[PDB]
């Protein structure tokens, strides 16, 4: 048997993983935000004023071209048509 | 905008005091003169939503307290006033229970809270508000969130432009992981009022990274940190966000601002999270160490423990300290997010030390699962798997040996490794391993080759019948 070091794999090292990992975002089950019954004012609803931009953009619905006609390849050409008046 | 003037009809008077917001007295002088009134309940809750607003829930709480006891219910209203008097009470309790970090704080508060929702029940149930209230003393423990679920959704069947009601729904929506009913509740909630705390955008943010909207969640973070600069979690996201982009310039400026929102509140764990793992890098591992235990105890939840105790028992691996690296890296795992794998291979490299290789495999095994591809844990996988009494695994530590010898031309161990598992069958493919060895080491390493490959290239000769070359 080959006599492999014994801690080769122990020792650190840099490691793909270190570069290629993923960071996630971790908070509490509510995320920051409580109901603010104490407030009435925050109770109260408001239909009149106006939506926030950002709001409204939020609001749109998700549904889960060739250039090729207009590359210039010089040696196609073009076409004229049927005119009333012709040399 | 004038605050408005409080009023209080005096008793067998027909004057009324009034006084306005502005300069209302110390609430100590105010209980006493309410006491010898003996005004509405009405009147209470004015002055207790007052002294809400202006920031002291000192003066609030007690007269709360002092109030229930000596109220005057002679009048038509006086159930909805006692109503929401108690539930005042018994919710704020509830959220200054979840403000504080201490579990044992929690309790303490939480005993008085059970108490008077009990007591806020006994009189009438149906009330929404108290519905509401209910919801999120409930919502608190996490034992009875079903019990929040059940109560938001017929709250927001009564009234579907509510905002409180359907944030609560889109806070469980979340917690349960629906995706979906999450976003369309906070939509629909954030359409409900638009004046609210910008927390609740926060919520928005965040989730537009749980749809992988990034560039999304940028512009909603660009707006958070425009409409309000002390959103902690606002700037923990771009933070976050800028280190998931994996810029080096983009790692710098994330850490300057996670410094910024650590200095803000350094109490939160994840922050000083993301900022101590740059830490590492800087060598100055003693800092690593005490920002990752500060981390690991601040927090309640078991999904932050993922990562400061890894950086810590990453941080423990580099001081040699390889038994406590090996119990906290086995912490990281035992709490571990199915997006974080380097605990598991901090782990299989302490049970490789300990002597635990099937263990070590087991660890490797699952971050392989979860990442095929590895160069790294491939090489240790097929090392590992080749010296194995199990004739079916030294197939697979062939196939991982294999793959590697491919992914890396130059690998002396890998090709030795190899070798040493296709002497069992393959006699020409461990002389070919076994010659591959020798030439790297000839070429690149220019070093005589081991006795023991000599030796065992010439018995592979030997059991082919090539006498002379063994």
């Amino acid at each position: 048997t080959y006599p492999f070091d014994q801690n080769r794999f122990v020792q650190y090292k840099a490691t793909s993983l270190e570069k290629q990992h993923k960071h996630d975002l971790l908070t509490e089950p509510d995320l920051g935000v409580t109901i603010d019954l104490i407030n009435p004012d925050t109770y109260r609803i408001d239909p009149n004023v106006l939506l926030d931009p950002a709001d409204e953009k939020l609001l749109e619905e998700e549904i889960q071209r060739s250039q090729q006609h207009a590359k210039v390849v010089p040696w196609m050409r073009k076409t004229e048509y049927i005119s009333t008046e012709f040399n | 905008m004038s605050r408005g003037s409080i009023e209080i009809p005096l008793r067998d008077t027909d004057e009324v005091i009034e006084l306005d917001f502005d300069q209302l007295p110390e609430g100590d002088e105010v209980i006493s003169i309410l006491k010898q009134e003996h005004t509405q309940l009405h009147i209470w809750i004015a002055l207790a939503l007052e002294y809400y607003k202006q920031g002291k829930t000192e003066e609030f709480v007690k007269l709360l307290e002092a109030a229930r006891i000596d109220g005057n219910l002679d009048y038509r209203d006086h159930e909805k006033d006692q109503m929401t008097c108690l539930d005042t009470l018994a919710a704020y309790y509830v959220q200054q229970a979840r403000k504080e970090k201490n579990k044992d704080n929690k309790k303490d508060l939480i005993t008085q809270a059970t108490l008077l929702y009990t007591m806020a029940d006994k009189i009438i149930m149906y009330d929404q508000n108290h519905l509401l209230g209910r919801a999120c003393f409930c919502l608190l423990e996490g034992d009875k969130m079903d019990q929040a679920d059940a109560q938001f959704h017929f709250v927001l069947n009564q009234s579907p432009n509510n905002i409180p009601a359907l944030l609560g729904k889109a806070c469980i929506s979340f917690n349960k992981k629906d995706y979906r009913g999450a976003l369309a509740y906070y939509k629909k909630a954030l359409r409900t009022n638009p004046g609210c705390p910008a927390e609740v955008r926060l919520g928005m943010g965040h989730c537009f990274v749980k749809l992988n909207k990034l560039e999304k969640a940028r512009l909603a973070f660009s707006r958070a940190l425009e409409l309000n600069s002390k959103c902690v979690g606002a700037l923990v996201g771009l933070a976050v966000l800028e280190l998931n982009n994996k810029e080096a310039d983009s790692i710098k400026n994330g850490v300057q601002l996670l410094s910024r929102a650590y200095t803000i509140d350094p109490s939160n764990p994840m922050v000083l999270n993301h900022l101590a793992n740059h830490f590492f890098f800087k060598k100055d591992y003693s800092k690593v160490q005490h920002l990752a235990l500060h981390a690991f105890h601040n927090t309640e939840v078991e999904a932050m423990q993922a990562e400061s105790c890894y950086q810590l028992a990453r941080s423990f691996h580099v001081q040699e300290d390889y038994d406590q690296a090996f119990q906290y890296y086995y912490q990281a795992t035992q709490f571990a997010s199915s997006s974080f794998v380097l605990p598991f291979f901090g782990l299989g490299q302490m049970y490789i030390y300990r002597g635990d290789k099937e263990n070590a495999s087991q660890c490797f095994e699952k971050v392989l699962k979860a990442y095929p591809n590895n160069y790294e844990t491939m090489k240790i996988l097929g090392s590992l798997y080749a010296a194995s009494e199990d004739q079916e695994k030294r197939d697979i530590a062939k196939g991982h040996l294999k793959k590697v010898t491919e992914q890396y031309p130059d690998d002396v161990e890998a090709w030795i490794e190899l070798a040493q598992i296709l002497e069992q069958t393959d006699i020409q493919g461990a002389l070919s391993a076994y010659g591959t060895a020798t030439r790297i080491l000839q070429e690149k390493v220019q070093a005589d080759v081991p006795p023991e490959i000599l030796n065992n290239v010439g018995a592979l000769h030997f059991r082919l019948g090539n006498l002379g070359e063994a």
